[PDB]
């Protein structure tokens, strides 16, 4: 999460922010169980030319202190698995 | 980048219907007045309308001439909080025509 380098971080939110499917990024933020200003912060971090909300959601959830394998866990939830390959 | 601009334009512009409808029209133009975007003859004009509906379209409409407007009608409903709820819809509005401008790209 927020210990990992730049080219990771930036392929994977510039992936995640092109999201034709249903379950977003907005789904990616709301996980099972474990408040505005979060969604706010993003949706106003996406109005820049360069940003995504999967950047802002990114280091969030590296505040978070969620480790990799924890985060794919999550993304296994999130059941789409062309994101985790 | 002029890309930004006309996918904010287009984006305003495509939803004219829903939002000239939960926007009270005299609430806002005091904070955009003071980002010296708006003067007082569009006062004078908004207030020659006569409905209410078209009050708004008609400022919703003269905003269109620059493009870091939108902010300044986010940052008035971002200033007086009591509604807040239109932010993430616009918001994901331009995430999907800023989607499509990007497939678009390549």
């Amino acid at each position: 999460l927020n210990r990992l380098r730049e080219p990771l971080l930036r392929r994977l939110s510039e992936l995640l922010d092109q999201a034709p499917e249903g379950r977003g990024w907005r789904r990616l933020a709301e996980l099972a169980g474990s408040s505005c200003l979060d969604l706010e912060q993003c949706s106003l971090k996406v109005l820049e030319p360069e940003g995504s909300p999967s950047l802002c959601l990114l280091k969030l959830m590296g505040e978070k202190g969620c480790t990799v394998t924890e985060l794919s866990d999550f993304l296994q939830a999130m059941e789409h698995t062309e994101v985790l390959q | 980048e002029e890309d930004l601009t006309e996918v904010k334009k287009d984006a305003l512009e495509n939803l004219r219907v829903y939002l000239c409808e939960k926007i009270i029209a005299e609430r806002h133009f005091d904070h955009l007045r003071a980002k010296k975007i708006l003067s007082r003859e569009d006062t004078e004009e908004i207030s020659c309308r006569t409905s209410s509906r078209k009050r708004a379209g008609k400022l919703l409409d003269y905003l269109q001439e620059n493009p870091k407007g939108l902010d300044t009608l986010v940052e008035s409903i971002r200033r007086e909080k009591t509604q807040n709820f239109l932010i993430q819809k616009i918001t994901d509005e331009v995430l999907k025509l800023r989607n499509i401008k990007l497939e678009h790209l390549k």
